[PDB]
Order: C-alpha cells, then structure tokens, then sequence
C-alpha cells in the first residue's frame, strides 16, 4: 500500500492545493504558512476524535461559507500480493471497487455550512472511481474507516501523565489480551495486586480508614465505608523519549490489525542535538515507522533522510506547496552523510549559492559581511558542494521551488595511465546540469623541459581558447544562473581588486602566491581588504552571483 | 500564622484537589517502626521477583533488548456502600461535600491542636438533602467541633437548631447596612424551643412579617392575599403563626435585625 | 554593573555549585541534568511571584530536608559615576555597605525546613561582606529588593509579537529598574532565519543588557560575542563550567565562519579538529564503516582552515569538552623572500602548549627540475625536522595533538599500501591523490571496500579516531 496524492480545497488558508505524497513525508516552510493546517486535514479525514466535532465558521476559506470544503486522498494498492495493509483495506471496502484490476482508491471528505443552525457537517465518501464515490456505511458513532486506520498524534507539549491515565486501563488490556500470553504471569500479577492489598495495613492508613469513618458516622449514622487505593506503576526530553517507546510499544501490541499513521508535529522541542540525530536514524532507518507525516524546523532531523518525500510550503502569490521525492543513488552512497549534512540546512532557505570549497566561503562571507550583512536573515545560504555532485542538489532545490545559483571554475583534470591528455571538468559538470552529454578528452602537446611555472600559463591559455570556443554554451549558462569562470576565482579577483592585491601581497604576481596556499593566504588577503575593495568585488560583472544571491534589483 | 488557622469552605469543593493539597500532612511521617517492618520487608522482597522476569514468553523482554517505594502520591479516597464491592469513580455531590467536611474536621482535630481554628463556610446547603441540613445544623449549634465559625446561608433548615448565635442580616435601606442580634432561647422556652426555631427560621428571610395567632387567620388572610395581591411573598411578605403566647421573643429577634414586625391580635 | 558569581549551595540538583557569571550569559548542556533549576534559582531570588509560595520538600537535595538552602549572588559595582544601575542599587541599599569595600555586593537567600507546619521559609539578606549579612527590610508583602530588580521571563508568528510587546513595555515602563531577562528555549516553533535574527538582536543590540538564555539550537549562537558560556556536564554529579567568550580584533574578518563552526561544536563531548573537507570525507567514510553512531554519543568533526587553533581549544578546554587535534607538518614560503620556509604546522602545534615560534629554516635549491624532485627534497627536509624535534612531538602525544610526519596522504599510504595501488593504478598513489584533493579522495572512498576502513582505524597513525570514538583499551 502506498500514499499517492492529497487535494485540499477551501480549507482555512488553503484555496486549492494538490500535493503528491509517499509513506514517509517531511513538511517544512516558514512561520504562519500552513504546516499546522495541512496536518489537521489528515486529522479531520482519518481521526474520529477531530471529525466528531464538525467544522466551524472559521474553518472555511476567508470566512466564506458559500464555498464547500473537499479533501480527497489517493491510495495505490498495487502491492496486494506483498502487503498486509492492502488486505486490511480491501476487507472493509469489499463492494465498492469497480474492477478486478483497479489499484487506485479514493477517500473523500465533503462539507457544506448550514446557516440556520450554524453547523458544518462532515460527510465521508470512498470509491475506486472519482465520479462514483458512495457514502461510507456505519451505525451510530462508528463508520467503517475506524476499523482500518489508527492515527497517533505526537506532540511534545503533552506529558506522560495524560497518556499514562489511559495506560492504567491499557495494562488491563495487556493482561486480558494477546490470547492469554500474560496468563502465565496473570496468577502472579495478582500477587503484585495483593502487594497493593497489604499496603492497606500500615497503621497510618488503618488509622485514617477508622477515623474518617468515625468522623463521617456522627451525622446520620449512614451505611457507608471509606476506602483508599492508588494503583501506580513504574517504568522534558527523557519523558518524551519514554513516550516515544510507549507509542511504539502500543503500536506493536494493540494495532497489529490496523494501519497506523503517525502525525509527528515539531519533534525537536526540548530535545538535544544528538537526540535529534538518534530520532532521525530511528525514523528513516528502522521499520517501526512505516507511515508518517512530519513537520520540523530543525536540520538535524534530516541528517539521515533517504526514500522520503519533502513538501515545502511557500507563498509566492498564493499558499502553494512544492513536493519532491528524495532518493540517494547507489553510486553516491559512500558520501551520503556529507550530502545530507550539507543539504539539510540548505533546504530551509530561499536562494542558495553553490560554491566549491572553503576559500570561496571565506571571501564571500567577508564580502557579504561588508555589503549586505543580513543576507542569512532573508533566505540566503552558501553551500559547499565539492565540485562533484551538481545534479543532486540542483534537482532537490529545483523541485522544491528554491532558487539555485552556481558559481564555478573552468578546470582540467589529468587522466590515469595516459600522458598529455586532459578532461574538461567544469564544462562537463555545467553541461551535465543542462542534460547534455559529456565531451571528449583533449590532448595538449607539452614537452618535458617546460615544467614548473610556464606549464600553468600554457594551460591557462588553453583554458582561454576552450572558453572562447564554447561561447554560446556559456551564454546558455548565463541564461540559467550558472556562472562559469574563464580560468579561476583568483583571475576574476585580479580583474576586480588587483591593484589592492598587488598592494597587499607585495609581489608582481598575486594570483600565483594565493594559489600556492589557497586556505592560508586567503585569510591573509581578506584581513587587509577595505570597504571599497568589497564593493568593487560586489559591483563587478564577474561576480553577479552575489547580486543574484542577495535578491536585490541593483544589477 | 502561629496562632490562627483559617479553614475556608467554598460551595464548589472538589474532593480530589483538597485531598491532594493536604496529603502532605497525612501519610508523611516516620513514626519509628509501627510493629510491621517485616511486612514492609515482604513488600520489598516481592518486588525482587517481578523486575527480572517481566517478559512473558520473551515478547516485551525482547522489545527492551532491541533498544540496548514512596508510592503514596496518587492515592484516591472512595465511598463504599455496604453490600457492594465495586469502586465507581463517579459519585454525587451530597456525599462528596460531607467527606470534605470530615477531612477538614479530621485535620482540625489532629494537625492544628496547637492553634485557634476559624471556619468560614459559604452556603453549606448546596446539593444537600433536608435531613442532612438538619443534621449539619445540630452538629454546628450543639457539638464542640465548630467552636468558631462564620456561616453564610440561604436555607431555613440550617437554622432549625440555633442557640447562642450572633445573627447578622445584610440589607439595603439607603446603603449596604448589616444589623446584628444575639440569639438565645430562654429557660422558660426550653420545652418549646424546636417549634419556635422551626417557625422563626423561615421568617428571618423576609422583609415584612405579620404575626398571626392561629391557622384560621392564615386561611382567611391567604384567601384575601390570593385574590388581591398574589405576589406578596415574592416581594418579602410573610405570615407567622405565633401560637398565642410568644410575642416577646419574635418581636425582639425581628426588631434587632431591621425586619418590620406587624401584629394582629384579639382581646381575650 | 556586572554579575560576578553565583553559588548554589543546596537546591534540587545541586550539591555545591559555584559558577562565574557575566552580563549576557547563555547556559547549555545535555537533557535532564539542570539548567532550568538554574533559572528557578534566579526566579526564587529576584522574582517576587515565585518567591511568595516558599519551598516544598522536593526543593531540597535528595529529599534530605535537614540542610539549609543557600543561594548567593555576587554583584560587581566597581564602575562609579558611569552607569545608572549602580546608583539604582546604592540608593535603595542605604548603608548596609561599608566604605572599605565599596566594590562588591552579596544578595543571599537562606531557607530551613520548619518540619511541623511542613513549609520552607525563605529569608533574604544583603551585605557588602559575606560574613555579617543583615536582613532585607520589608513593610508588608513588599520587599526592598522589589524596588530594584524587574525580572521578565520568556517561555514559548505570535511569539515575535510576544517578544515585541515585552520589549515595548520594558522600554516604556521600566526605566527606573534593572531589567533582567530569563529567556528559556526561544527556538521552539521558530524558523532558523528568525533564530539568526533573534541571535543578532540578542548579542548586538543594547536593549538586552542582562539576560540568562537557555537553549538547544546552534543557530542562536551564530552572532555571539562578549558573552559567558555555561555548560552543565552530562554526569550525575552536576558540574558547571563557564567561559568568557570574546572574539579578538585580529579575528574580525573570520568571525562569521568562526562562530558558525564553533556553535555546533559547543553541543558535543569530544571534538576532532581537522583542516579541510577531504579529511571530513575520509574520516566520515571510515567512521561510517566502523563506528556508525558517533554523532549520537557526542563526537564531532570541526573544520579549522588555518586560524592557529587557539580560539577553539581555549573555548572547548574552558568548558570541559575533550579536544583532539589531527594535523600535518607543512612548510610555508615567506613573503617576498626566496628560499626561506616557516615551520607553520609545528608552530601552530607549539602555540597550544604556550611557547615561542621557532626560527625559520632555509635550504638551497638549484634551477634544475621542479615538477617532482622539489617535493621529495621538501619531504626529506620535513623528515629531518620530525626526526629533530622528537621530545616536543612526545609532548604533543602527552596531549591529544597528533602531528603527521609529512601529510595525511603519507599516513594513508602507510595504513593501506596495496589498496591505493589497486584503485588508482599508478606508480605512486600519493602524488595522484595530491593533484586534485576534492576529486581523488571521492574516487578513493567510492572504491574503498570494508576492512580497509578497519586498517585505517586500527593503525598507529590514526589514534585520533580511537580518541574521538572513546573506546578504551585498558
Ligand atoms: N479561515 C482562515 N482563512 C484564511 N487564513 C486563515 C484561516 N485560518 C487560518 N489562516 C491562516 O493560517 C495561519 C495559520 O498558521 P499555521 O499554524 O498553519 O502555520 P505554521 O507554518 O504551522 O506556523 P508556525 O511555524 O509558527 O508553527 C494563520 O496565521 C492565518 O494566516
Ligand atoms: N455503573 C454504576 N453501577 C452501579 N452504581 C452506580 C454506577 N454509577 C454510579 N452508581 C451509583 O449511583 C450513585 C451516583 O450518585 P448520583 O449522582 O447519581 O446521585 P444523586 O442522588 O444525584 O446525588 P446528589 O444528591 O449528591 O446530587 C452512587 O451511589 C454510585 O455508587
Ligand atoms: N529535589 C531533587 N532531588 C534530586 N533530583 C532532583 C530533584 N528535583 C529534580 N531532580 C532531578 O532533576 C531533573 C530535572 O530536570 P530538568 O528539567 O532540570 O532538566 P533539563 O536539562 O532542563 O531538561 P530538558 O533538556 O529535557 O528540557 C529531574 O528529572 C530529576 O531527575
Ligand atoms: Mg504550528
Ligand atoms: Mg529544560
């Protein structure tokens, strides 16, 4: 069984949204954007305790009661031979499927306001065909979705006491249930019940049991008795981690005959960072949580994400939700933790600049400190990608509606076992981004006596000829916010502030001295930069990726 | 606070809340040994055969494998009728009031013997029967449980047993004014005390009281006020049967409280 | 003017706790150890509405109830006629102070259990000397301390409006009082860009003069400067360690990257300090294949990038977090002079113990070829430096500093030798891995099978991974 779609029309802040789903769904977005009201649309559809109160006037879109609320959920049932949950669904909805090979199912909710009694009635309907939905049968307070779906709503604002008061009768459900598997313990759980019987014969309780009755029987000498009982048991972050194991234990024991849906709303509240990493490993690796919908504000819960569906709620003109199926490939699996630790902070941004290493982070963070220091407050982010993995980040950010900007270099890589041949690296990465194929290798005739420095200017002149040869592809890169350098970052920086680079480093070739040690001399450059040098970097036409990153219309 | 303890009983008592808040006084003493320490050792010994074997046939021991004393805090008092063994959590508000009154009386008679206990009782007739109001009136005005109380009420059945009592009436003539009267039944009225108390306790809640001398006057005057001014008792009127002899006690009790007394009588 | 010290002598979790303080201080740590009983020690001292209910039996340590609860706050009033808050303290205290000590103040709290009425009464005293503290005078329910301090407690967008309403009432109604904010977990139900905005408003603006902040998120420490970091340790005996966090004037251009690196490393127990991202690629692959829960148990990998190791090791060592350093010995060419080299990795190790920087060495290289043989001449010079300075290297092994003989790649060739020849298919796999570091390390760990990671992990050149995991042999 698989979740496939949801469609929400006229629901509070939602007017018409159509969101694809999966079994594991992660919901994120800004503050006051509709993450709570998306989770209540599954509470009103599948949970009876929210559905039994009906809709108010405030549950309609812009408080307009003439329009109707409709919430439709799509299930895929093509795994009937392999899943037990599909057989749990089909044994309730037996007569309403429309063919012998229909693998689609629709669970719908309609609502229409009544103005005289001021009530919103909720009518539930299901069918294999969207034109021919029939009403769900039931008798009394129970309809037929309640025999198949159990919704566990997890909120850290509730304590262990309100679930523990239900657990006082769930212990009696354990002792009666499981085909008397605790019947071996049930004669000596009455031994633990009579441990609570000779707590009644200490004299501090036995004096109270006599003296309260003797004080009570001075009024009318009534035929009463006063008794005392406790019935306890033993087992803001350890209570929550206890309640997670309590919910998993109750889902393993009680609900083997039901389909369990977890609605986990904000599980980073009063948890530690390592407990967020442990909860992420439990949610995305263990098979206890088969179906969940999750809202989060924390990037540490997405450190282990795989085979999931990421939903991003945003507001360009209306409240619109983007949706992306996140999978990591088998070739990328040796570096998957670094991919998720890099990408999980970049998911919560608006404009992401994909840079190569930490030297670009040093230079761009001091330039964006001097020019626009609140760029992180507005939705800007700098992502270090390693120069190797451009398809994964661009596909994940582009499917979620986040603007991706790439600033890169034009590199040549030497091959293995062959002398003199070279592979175009940056042109192949930026043309594999656009869908085109890789290019052929190129050989450069360099003799053995020309080594050291002059080989680098011969490779730079070959990089200039390669950048001149593919000019229309470079214009296609500039159409798609891809910024390929002619040689490197350092030659563009020598084009920007090269008089100050000759002043600071004191040599006649400041490009070569900074490339002698790229991480030590970058700090030595950028510690001596003034305010006018950073504005000359920011207003340059070779550094338009920073002007695209800040979001202003200056360029 | 070393001399005065004030117990305030509102009309909206909750038994759970009171019991929990006072559970620091009871059940929290050492008291040496109490001659039952080996029974408490058998409490400790039978907890040593339950914490190592809770797995049934290894279904919840294996669930805990995959991830690798002072229990008087939640004790609830109940009311058990005799002949039944069940423990219903739902109980009515008649006995739930009187168990809270018994818990306050036990805490006054045990924990605060060194102090002066003052009761402030607001409206104790609420969700009580008539006979429970008469039993509470006898326990208020006869026994030595409530030595100092300040009582507010709306019911005449709590004044059926009143003696040696300051009666305070709050009323309005131009501003809010309270009239007080010291109430004692004399030695000459000691044989007829219950009939004067049952007569006067309803006439204390009126404004204008006509003192008549028998039931035929009540029949004729209730016919005349049924045909002329039928809402006379909504507006504070009352007809009081004296019994012919008791004109001093009623007139001094009603005149010290600001209640207008009217006397119609014969020449015998 | 300035809070100096708090001493919690007896409370719920604390047996004897003495914390140095400052204005603008942030307390962090593990779950379920303390740090909201730290904030309840300040609400029981300075907030009247928490103080008016007294102490229960459960507010004593291990329900022992025969000891005395004592909470002492030390204030530093050294600056006179510069700040208005010192005159606000001295105009209410009157003359309980003495002109011999006109610099320190002690506000103390004492509590003894009555054990008959079952009530712990809170008696507050103030004085200039720690012995001979007199009682705070009060008329009814009003103390003399309530005219001095106003305490605003924040516990959770409607929450940004709840920040702004309390800020507006603090800047409109409370000019004559010292306002102390206690912000307990502000990152819940808040976006991370709004967390960075609240961190900028907390640490740069002057509208939060005195705050005590409890947190779990690294995004509220992205803009930290001139603060005091209190870390409550994970042990069952509550130990608190405090550090006066300042960023120097020389580190002004590095400060955003420095704070964004250090603020995630503050929430760990063992921090490995490495240089670049290829160390993170190799160490995350080896720790993925050997000990896959290291982030769950408190390990962390921190990138430095050449800022002389002093700031991170001073901040982690003052808080009680174990720091392990893995680094390589490299020679740096000088500025404008030919043939001289600074011993930069050895000097960067030597500044951690506290020494002088070593004198620069020079070697004579002719015009010859410079493609290959210059690197083996510099490698032979690095081997002669590492053979010369063996007692300082053993002193670094006395600490957790692990200096390589040449580089990480020669230690990786010493760990696995046949596997790098099989994968890269070269006469020397070190020199091919030195060409493009971010591309060939990905090609190495893509082809790295199992038990090669165990040969990396169990080697003597990679004992920093065994320090970061924390498994003890003996
Ligand atoms: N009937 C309605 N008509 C129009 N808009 C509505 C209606 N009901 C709610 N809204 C909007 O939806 C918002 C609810 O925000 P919600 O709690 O869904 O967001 P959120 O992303 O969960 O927020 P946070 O991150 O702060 O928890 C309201 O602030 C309002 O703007
Ligand atoms: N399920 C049950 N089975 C048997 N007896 C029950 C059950 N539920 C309640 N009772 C009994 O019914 C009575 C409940 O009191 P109830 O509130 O109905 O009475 P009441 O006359 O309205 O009281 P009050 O005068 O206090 O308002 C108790 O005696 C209680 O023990
Ligand atoms: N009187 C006491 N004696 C001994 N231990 C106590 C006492 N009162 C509290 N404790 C212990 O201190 C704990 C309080 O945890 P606390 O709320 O301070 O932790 P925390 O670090 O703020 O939690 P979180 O990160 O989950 O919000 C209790 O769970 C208990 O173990
Ligand atoms: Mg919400
Ligand atoms: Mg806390």
């Amino acid at each position: 069984m698989k979740f496939s779609n949801i469609t929400i029309k006229n629901f509070r802040n939602f007017e018409k949204v159509n969101i694809n789903l999966d079994n594991k769904n992660v919901i994120f977005g800004m503050n006051d954007i509709g993450k709570t009201n998306f989770l209540y649309a599954l509470r009103f559809l599948l949970d009876k305790e929210i559905r039994k109160f009906g809709f108010n006037k405030s549950d309609y879109h812009k408080h307009d009661t003439s329009k109707k609320i409709e919430i439709i959920l799509t299930l895929d049932l093509s795994n009937y031979e392999k899943d037990e949950d599909t057989k749990k669904l089909i044994s309730v909805v037996k007569g309403a499927r429309t063919s012998a090979n229909a693998d689609v199912f629709y669970i719908a909710l309609e609502s229409k306001y009544d103005d005289k009694e001021l009530y919103g009635n909720i009518i539930l309907k299901w069918g294999s065909e969207l034109d021919n939905l029939i009403d769900i049968p039931g008798r009394g307070n129970i309809n037929a979705l309640d025999n198949v779906f159990k919704v566990i709503y997890i909120n850290p604002l509730v304590d262990l006491d309100k679930l523990f008061a239900q657990n006082k009768k769930y212990i009696f459900e354990e002792s009666q249930g499981n085909e008397s598997d605790e019947g071996i313990l049930n004669n000596i759980k009455s031994l633990t019940d009579q441990v609570n019987q000779q707590i009644g014969e200490m004299t501090i309780i036995k004096g109270f049991q006599q003296e309260i009755t003797s004080e009570y029987r001075s009024l009318k000498k009534e035929e009463v008795s006063i008794e005392l009982k406790s019935e306890m048991a033993i087992k803001d972050g350890r209570r929550k981690m206890l309640s997670y194991s309590i919910y998993n234990y109750l889902a393993k024991k009680k609900y083997e005959d039901k389909i369990v849906i977890y609605l986990i709303e904000e599980p980073e509240i009063s948890l530690h960072r390592s407990m967020q990493i442990a909860l992420s490993k439990q949610l995305f690796e263990q098979s206890t949580y088969k179906y969940f919908f999750l809202s989060t504000h924390s990037p540490e819960l997405l450190y282990e994400m795989d085979n999931t569906r990421l939903i991003r709620v945003h507001s360009t003109e209306k409240v619109v939700c983007s949706s992306h199926m996140y999978n990591v490939e088998e070739a990328y699996g040796s570096v998957k933790k670094k991919l998720n630790k890099a990408l999980s902070s970049a998911l919560f941004a608006e404009r992401v600049l994909l840079i190569e290493g930490p030297s670009e982070k040093i230079l761009f963070e001091k330039v964006l400190d001097e020019v626009e220091p609140e760029y992180e407050l507005n939705g800007g982010f700098l992502l270090e990608v390693g120069g190797t993995y451009f398809n994964h980040y661009v596909c994940t950010l582009n499917d979620l509606g986040i603007t991706h900007i790439i600033k890169t270099d034009n590199d040549l890589k030497s091959k293995k076992g062959k002398k003199g041949v070279y592979e175009l690296l940056g042109l192949n990465r930026c043309l594999n981004l656009l869908g085109r194929e890789n290019l052929d290798e190129i050989t450069i005739d360099i003799p053995e006596d020309i080594k050291g420095k002059k080989k680098k200017e011969r490779l730079n002149e070959r990089k200039k000829e390669i950048f001149k040869q593919y000019k229309n592809e470079v214009g296609e890169f500039l159409g798609e916010r891809i910024y390929l350098s002619e040689i490197d970052l350092e030659n563009d920086l020598y084009s920007a502030i090269g008089e100050s680079m000759k002043r600071i480093f004191e040599n006649e070739d400041p490009v070569h001295y900074l490339q002698k040690s790229k991480l030590f001399n970058m700090v030595e450059l950028v510690n001596n930069l003034s305010t006018k040098d950073c504005f000359d970097v920011f207003e340059h036409e070779k550094f338009a990726c920073l002007k695209e990153l800040v979001g202003s219309d200056r360029g | 606070d070393n001399v005065f303890k004030v117990i305030y009983i509102n009309p909206l008592v909750d038994l759970d809340k009171l019991f929990a808040q006072n559970k620091k006084y009871i059940f929290e003493e050492s008291q040496g040994n109490e001659s039952d320490e080996g029974i408490l050792n058998n409490i400790k010994s039978l907890t040593d055969q339950v914490n190592q074997q809770i797995g049934e046939m290894t279904i919840i021991k294996g669930f805990q494998q995959e991830i690798t004393k002072g229990f008087f805090s939640d004790i609830i008092p109940y009311i058990k009728k005799d002949g039944d063994s069940n423990y219903y959590p739902t109980s009515g508000d008649g006995r739930r009031k009187m168990l809270s009154y018994s818990i306050y009386n036990y805490l006054a008679k045990k924990k605060y013997e060194d102090k002066i206990v003052i009761y402030l009782i607001e409206e104790p007739e609420i969700s009580l029967h008539r006979s429970m109001q008469i039993a509470l009136s006898k326990q208020l005005f006869e026994q030595s449980t409530y030595k100092y109380f300040f009582l507010s009420t709306h019911s005449p059945e709590l004044l059926y047993e009143m003696d040696n009592t300051r009666l305070i009436r709050v009323h309005s003539t131009e501003k809010v004014v309270c009239s007080s009267h010291m109430y004692n039944v004399e030695e000459a009225y000691g044989s007829v005390k219950k009939k004067l108390n049952k007569a006067l306790s309803s006439a204390l809640f009126a404004e204008r009281v006509l003192l008549i001398e028998g039931p035929s006057e009540k029949i004729l005057f209730e016919k005349v006020l049924d045909e002329v001014e039928p809402e006379y008792e909504l507006n504070g009127g009352f007809l009081l049967e004296v019994g012919g002899t008791y004109f001093n006690h009623y007139v001094c009790t009603l005149n010290d409280l600001g209640i207008t007394h009217i006397i119609k009588t014969d020449n015998d």
